[PDB]
């Protein structure tokens, strides 16, 4: 029932379908009260696409409730290759800037810092590129000024959980995942007290990011590789966090903005209190 | 599965407490409307086909792309499909009706629902439409019925909307 | 949870079929009966104190030796829990005439009942006797159908317990 | 989707099993009518826009009363999807000729079909009347395997609607 | 399931379109070429257990830490399971060889494989080899069988190729 | 399954090797206390209902919030799958001691154990602790028991203590 | 791995249920006949190797044409990996012997084994006369209880190859 | 019914192997373990008759209350049925211990038990005292493995009415 293989047999579409079964589906053969195994608690099962009107139907039923439906073929491929981003190209903006080392620049921030969702040339950030342009301002610096502006406020924050917002923000900012349930919670406290922005500045200020970038190398991917006082749990998330070259942040999911990252997986690096 | 009773008990039980007598007469008056209930629940129960049938002419009118070929109510297996949630989910609205409760609603249809469709390709947003439509209907027909006596059946038709609303909710 | 609305819809479901004239006749009959189910309701609602108390009490006088030490009608936390106990079934007896069928009952009393009593020493003997006695004085609290619907439900709790 | 090659090859993956002479044989089969088959299916493919034409209006001829007001064969939208619907059906034919198998019609007319036109009230009695004209015009525009394959699979669709 | 006329006729009815002249030929070219193909499926079929055999002992002569112990495929119960996993793969290729498309092939093996194989810690990049050595011999026997009419197969023994190939890629 | 033996003989077999007499006679000291084994097996056996029943009086003397409404062990449906888990963890802790071995517990018992419960609100410490309280109660009775030969089983209680805080800290 | 110890579990857990005499009994059954077990395998273990050799050649000389070039005694390899198989055998034995039951027999050389030798082309034949000559061998390495143990596993070996 | 031997049989019949080494030491187990088994079923079995009047006493001694009139402990027959009911344990208490497993236990006593006692009135606590009288006073006729064995399966009657 777990992880398949193959799709479908006479023809089919086979979805593969997981849910939370009471003992009423599933039970013991003893003596005693009905008991599903404890393992077993979340269950799921490959039907091809007839079967699975009648599957669901009864499933919910007699009590299950399905956590969800998806495709086989989806799932059958893999985890995201990492090959480009194992060990990814750094891009560092100069003194005295080229024309096109600029260039450089900016493209690249902002496929990193916007989590690969397109920006359309109306939407792009101009009087803020004007000014790494002259030296006004360096990489850093500008990094700092895309993750406050609307686009990013818009298509990451106002519409997400705070959940949801610190883990991507993790994501983009730092390039690692988020690795303690503390984490998460540090950070929802000072957004509630210091506002919005505050707590954007919490990261692009951390003596995290200052090691790895500095001033004036653009934030890059880092969680693919083993790092410091980072649980060993964390690169598992990164897996969650990043789903491929073509895969991207993106609003615009018919669910919508929603974690990734399961709650009950970041608990298992430890609890404490505050 | 939950009616307004049982909802009431589930409640009182985790006060550690006998029903408080605001909770008794909210359930007497339950019990004062049941009759206009059972009719309400008989107005859909008696024009099912119909509701079904007049929600579908209408959601195709509206968008001609279900039924091309590429359209999720094309060919006519797709079709069947379609009609066959229709009259699940009106089944399921109706049993909400004669309970006074959603649960069953969300418990056995709209559980799980959305994900499905997407999974599936098909367009949420016209199955919400769909179910509009059957809402329309359906309130329809219980206003005006056959030799009933004279009176008030409109706080009756509030109960049905919201229930319709859940699942358009629901999947969109 | 088992009321005549459920079961009826229930039916339904697994049928995969709309609610028929036989289905709304059936809801019918726990309608008409809520006002009589109701009045029992409240009668045992407002002397549940001492219908617990005086049932309690007759655990003692018919197993007069459970209060004397090292039993367990003895000390402040027996007696306490007893009558708790049966505080217990006089709350889902209301629950079960208020919601027009034996679900309250059924989930949370009768499901798992004997491995409880079974495991902590409860002999049914005692409940049920709590029971006989609240069925007694419940004579003259009720009558007609509020008095029917109240012993329909005990009676329940007697055969459950036997 | 059925045809030849996909069932034999589904019975064979059924019993964990190569293909052997038995399948290949029947593959044969299929492979040697293609060129009947793909006849018949060229001549209703450019024939198509008349055939339509002419069993759209047979059904008219046949129930005279379709035409008149208040009735399914009334106004450019009915008129309208009838012609598309008779050319659903033409096209399938000439797929399943092509496919060397009646999978194109199982899976885009026969699978739902009744419960579709029982929702809409369509009547398959115009459905036949139209395939039985499709097949008069189809005796000389055919003949010897082409018309026999052609035949096949009209009748395929007058018994599905029967 | 599909095969290479089914395929055509997917394509087609995404269209709305009765098959293009285009799409009839390609698929008058697979008749005329159809009794190449029932040679080329029965060179596979009438050697499954050498050609299984031979890429096995090839195999294990490259990857002798698979037959040790801390190996995957030791003891016998394994050697079992890697020898049953080559024959249905070489089951399914020559499925797609008489069906002239990929899909029963992608659809019932391929989906799935490598998951499954990481999970059980098989090593996929010998699992693809083994598919490469399957490709040689089955060619070979494609290519130089019993008192076949002489001619040019090469265009099937591509394909059978990239069947072969689409198994390893999707496996590796 | 494993058992102690069954151990030893899979690191062997990683290595190619047939057992060290390091392990034979690790092996060979096991059976010098198997006698011990089954008398501390059959403790837990002959008195299985009142290591459960005295664990559960004491968890619910401790933890009133179960037994209230709202509360984990509340009604008599939950205290039933209650009592029934404390047993089943307090029989694959004896099949542990059986084997001389912790796999069938952490295979069969304690594997997902802790998801399920936080799916279903079961409060993991409070279950941790009813397993701490049979361990209590289940040593009480392995070090006195009815006219056994005396002797020494302080390395069997404590081998069982380890079952029986492997599930604990599983759990909680 | 079947013992003696995992069978009882197996069959106490499947109906739910503790351990009781019946399956104490059956351990201390095992766990009493651990010192025979474990003579004939401290035995059996340090006098190994030779019987590897042993064995191997007799299958070249009941089966002369194998030593011949162009067959599968011949080469440095193909007697290579006969000695490692005939080990192989010998060395799961012994483990059966200290498990307790066949368990590791099962598992390792018996599961698959049919199939394995047939893709292979490998004769049981040898290798029962490979085990028949350790059996020959073991008549006089050991005796009692020891040897009785050391046959039954042989045995068990022979009758999964025929 | 339930003994070391059947239970071996029937886990090879299921799956359909010979009876084989690691199965023959199962069955070693019981059959080493018959002298003990049976000491302390000779010992039950003559001292029966007291044994059961000792714990016959011993119910009426803990529960004061059941030997005055109106309970269920007065009258001959109440008394009789009494004595009979502990001999028919004490009986399979040593059928147990002869066979080499829990088989009479579990189907002449187990099986029903709770249902039976349950109709009738009967409390297991009664018994359970019974039970524990006897393994009070079976702690001087036996000792060593016949005591241990004679223990298990009182303790596994006390367990079963638990
Ligand atoms: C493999 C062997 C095995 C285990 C260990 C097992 C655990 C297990 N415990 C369960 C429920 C439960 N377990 C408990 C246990 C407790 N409640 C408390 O408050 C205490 C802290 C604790 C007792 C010490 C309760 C109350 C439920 C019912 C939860 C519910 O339905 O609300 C369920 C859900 C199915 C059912 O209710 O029968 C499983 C699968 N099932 C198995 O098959
Ligand atoms: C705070 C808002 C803001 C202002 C006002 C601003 C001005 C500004 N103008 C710049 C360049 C420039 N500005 C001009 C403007 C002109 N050239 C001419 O010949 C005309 C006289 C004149 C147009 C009327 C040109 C040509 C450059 C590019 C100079 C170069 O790179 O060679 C730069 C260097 C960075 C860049 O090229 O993007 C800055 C920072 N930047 C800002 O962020
Ligand atoms: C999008 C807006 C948003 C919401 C809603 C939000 C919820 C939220 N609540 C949290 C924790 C928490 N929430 C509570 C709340 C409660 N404890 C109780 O007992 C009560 C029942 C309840 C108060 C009514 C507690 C106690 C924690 C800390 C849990 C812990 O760390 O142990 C956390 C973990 C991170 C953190 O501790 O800061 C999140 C993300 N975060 C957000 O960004
Ligand atoms: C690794 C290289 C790479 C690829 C391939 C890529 C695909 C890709 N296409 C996307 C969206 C999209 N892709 C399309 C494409 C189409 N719409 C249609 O109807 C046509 C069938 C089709 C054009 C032929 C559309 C319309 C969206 C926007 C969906 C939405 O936001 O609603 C998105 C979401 C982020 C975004 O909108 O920018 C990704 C990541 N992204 C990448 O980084
Ligand atoms: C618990 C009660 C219950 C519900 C609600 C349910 C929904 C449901 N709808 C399905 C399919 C479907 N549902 C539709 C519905 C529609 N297509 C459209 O274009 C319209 C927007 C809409 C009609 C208003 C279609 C076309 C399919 C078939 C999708 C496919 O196979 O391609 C399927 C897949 C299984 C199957 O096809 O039988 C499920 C499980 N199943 C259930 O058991
Ligand atoms: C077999 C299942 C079943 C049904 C269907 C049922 C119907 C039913 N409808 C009733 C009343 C009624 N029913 C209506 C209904 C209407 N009044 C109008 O003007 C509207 C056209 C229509 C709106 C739905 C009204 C106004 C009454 C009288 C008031 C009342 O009893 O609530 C009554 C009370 C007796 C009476 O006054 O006739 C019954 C028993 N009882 C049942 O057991
Ligand atoms: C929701 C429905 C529900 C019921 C019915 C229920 C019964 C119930 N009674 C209990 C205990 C008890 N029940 C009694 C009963 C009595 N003692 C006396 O003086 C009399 C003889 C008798 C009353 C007639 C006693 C003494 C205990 C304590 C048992 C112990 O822990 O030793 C317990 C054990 C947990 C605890 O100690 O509270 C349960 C679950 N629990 C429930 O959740
Ligand atoms: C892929 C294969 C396929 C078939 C066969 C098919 C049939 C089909 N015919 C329909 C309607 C229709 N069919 C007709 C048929 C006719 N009207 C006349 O003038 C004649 C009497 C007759 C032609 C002989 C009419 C009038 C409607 C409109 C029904 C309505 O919506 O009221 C509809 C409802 C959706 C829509 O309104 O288009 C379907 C699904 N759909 C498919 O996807
Ligand atoms: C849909 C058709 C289909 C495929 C393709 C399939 C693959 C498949 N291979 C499996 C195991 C296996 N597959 C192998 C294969 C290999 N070991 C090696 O070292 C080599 C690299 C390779 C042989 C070339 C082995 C050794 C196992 C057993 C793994 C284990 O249990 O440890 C299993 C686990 C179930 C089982 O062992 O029977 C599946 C499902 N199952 C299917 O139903
Ligand atoms: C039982 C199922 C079945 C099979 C297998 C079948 C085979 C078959 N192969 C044929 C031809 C042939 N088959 C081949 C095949 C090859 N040529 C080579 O040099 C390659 C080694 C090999 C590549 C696959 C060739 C070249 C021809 C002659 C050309 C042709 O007819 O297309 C012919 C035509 C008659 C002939 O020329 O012999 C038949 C009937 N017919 C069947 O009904
Ligand atoms: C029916 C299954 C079965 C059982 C149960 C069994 C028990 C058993 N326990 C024994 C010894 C013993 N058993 C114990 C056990 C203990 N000593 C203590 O002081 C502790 C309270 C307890 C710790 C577990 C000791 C100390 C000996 C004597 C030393 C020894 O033989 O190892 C002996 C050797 C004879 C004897 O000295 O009495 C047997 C046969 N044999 C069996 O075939
Ligand atoms: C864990 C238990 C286990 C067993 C028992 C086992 C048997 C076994 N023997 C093999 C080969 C072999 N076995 C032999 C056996 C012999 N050659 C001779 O000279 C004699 C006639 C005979 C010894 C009596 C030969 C020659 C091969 C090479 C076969 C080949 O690859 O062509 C292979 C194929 C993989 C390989 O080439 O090593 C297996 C799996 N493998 C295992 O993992
Ligand atoms: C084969 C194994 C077996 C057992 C164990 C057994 C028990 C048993 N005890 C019974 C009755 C009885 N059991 C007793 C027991 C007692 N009365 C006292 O004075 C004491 C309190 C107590 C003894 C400790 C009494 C009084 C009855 C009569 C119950 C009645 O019919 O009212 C009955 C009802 C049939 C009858 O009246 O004989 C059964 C079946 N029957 C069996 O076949």
């Amino acid at each position: 029932m777990n992880v398949l293989t193959t799709s479908s047999q006479r023809g089919g579409k086979l979805f593969k379908v997981t849910m939370t079964l009471s003992p009423a589906l599933s039970h013991h053969p003893w003596p005693s009260l009905d008991t599903y195994e404890p393992s077993q608690n979340s269950y799921s099962v490959v039907v091809p696409l007839d079967r699975l009107l009648a599957e669901m139907t009864y499933i919910k039923n007699k009590g299950g409730r399905v956590l969800d439906i998806s495709p086989a073929d989806l799932e059958a491929l893999g985890p995201p290759d990492i090959s480009s981003v194992a060990i990814p190209l750094k891009v560092e903006l100069w003194a005295k800037a080229d024309v096109s080392d600029v260039q450089a620049a900016i493209v690249a921030a902002y496929k990193q810092i916007f989590g690969n969702t397109y920006v359309l040339e109306s939407e792009r950030l101009t009087s803020a590129e004007s000014l790494l342009r002259n030296g006004s301002i360096s990489v850093r610096e500008f990094v700092r000024l895309l993750a406050k502006s609307e686009l990013y406020k818009e298509r990451f924050f106002f519409c997400t959980s705070n959940n949801r917002f610190t883990e991507l923000n993790f994501k983009h900012f730092l390039g690692r995942a988020p690795y303690n349930q503390s984490e998460i919670a540090a950070h929802l406290d000072r957004y509630q007290t210091f506002g919005y922005d505050a707590e954007i500045d919490s990261y692009i200020d951390s003596d995290e990011y200052i090691q790895a970038f500095g001033e004036n190398v653009v934030p890059y991917y880092r969680g693919f590789k083993s790092q410091s006082g980072q649980t060993v749990e964390s690169f598992n998330r990164m897996f969650k966090l990043y789903r491929g070259d073509a895969g991207s942040d993106t609003n615009l999911n018919l669910q919508g903005q929603k974690r990734r990252v399961d709650p009950k997986n970041l608990l298992r690096s430890g609890r404490g209190i505050v | 599965m939950q009616d307004a009773f049982t909802k009431a008990i589930v409640a009182a039980d985790l006060r550690g407490s006998f029903l408080s007598e605001q909770e008794l007469n909210q359930l007497t008056n339950l019990v004062k409307e049941s009759n206009k209930r059972l009719d309400a629940v008989n107005a859909i129960t008696g024009n099912a086909a119909e509701i079904i049938s007049d929600a579908a002419h209408k959601l195709f009118a509206e968008q001609t792309d279900l039924i091309r070929p590429g359209g999720n109510a094309y060919p006519n297996r797709r079709m069947a499909a379609c009609l066959r949630d229709m009259e699940i989910i009106l089944r399921y609205v109706s049993y909400a009706l004669l309970a006074g409760d959603a649960s069953v609603l969300e418990d056995r249809c709209l559980n799980g629902l959305k994900e499905t469709y997407v999974a599936l390709g098909t367009p949420t947003r016209s199955v919400a439409r769909a179910v509009q439509l059957m809402k329309e209907t359906a309130i329809g027909y219980v206003n005006s019925p056959s030799g009933v006596t004279r009176g008030d059946c409109s706080a009756l038709v509030n109960e049905a909307a919201t229930y319709f609303d859940k699942a358009a909710a629901s999947i969109a | 949870m088992k009321t005549v609305i459920t079961e009826v819809i229930a039916s339904a479901d697994s049928q995969g079929r709309f609610l028929n004239n036989t289905e709304l006749q059936a809801a019918n009959g726990r309608f008409q009966r809520a006002t009589a189910s109701m009045e029992a309701a409240r009668a045992l609602t407002s002397n549940a104190d001492s219908l617990v108390k005086g049932a309690v009490q007759e655990v003692y006088n018919k197993f007069p030796y459970l209060t004397q030490p090292g039993q367990m009608g003895y000390g402040d936390t027996n007696q306490a829990k007893c009558a708790r106990d049966i505080s217990h079934y006089l709350r889902f007896i209301t629950y079960s005439l208020v919601a027009g069928g034996t679900g309250p009952l059924d989930d949370y009393i009768v499901a798992g009942l004997r491995e409880v009593n079974r495991t902590f020493n409860l002999s049914p003997s005692w409940y049920i006797e709590a029971l006989k006695h609240i069925k007694g004085k419940v004579g003259s609290q009720l009558s007609g159908q509020p008095l029917t619907e109240a012993n329909a439900y005990i009676d329940y709790c007697i055969n459950a317990l036997s």
